[PDB]
């Protein structure tokens, strides 16, 4: 019975660990997305056609 | 020849003027201030092409 209760708590603790993982993954998608945006327009400024104001 | 010279110096100022008026939005294409400019035409960095307008 002690083992059975311990397993019941164990799935609760492990699911909490999963939730922390996906919560980090939620910001993970966005930081990747904006980083891709940063790379895109830096390539847009990497050419000599645009002036200093651009 | 004097009258012809007036036409020559008129067109002479035209050649100078076009060298200073053509801008492409604030740049100076034919003034000579247009040094070697590289256009980034690749997915990654470094694979650009230099263009020089004397």
């Amino acid at each position: 019975n002690v083992q059975s209760r311990g397993l019941g708590v164990a799935v609760r603790n492990a699911n909490d660990g999963i939730s922390m993982a996906q919560t980090a993954e939620g910001a993970m998608k966005e930081t990747t997305n904006i980083l891709q945006r940063m790379r895109d327009l830096s390539l847009q400024s990497a050419n000599g056609s645009n002036s200093k104001a651009d | 020849r004097v009258a012809i010279q007036e036409e020559i110096t008129a067109l002479n100022d035209e050649l100078n003027r076009v060298a200073e008026t053509t801008s492409f939005g604030g740049n100076k294409l034919l003034n000579g201030t247009f040094a070697t400019k590289s256009f980034q035409i690749g997915a990654d960095n470094g694979e650009a092409v230099m263009l020089n307008i004397k």
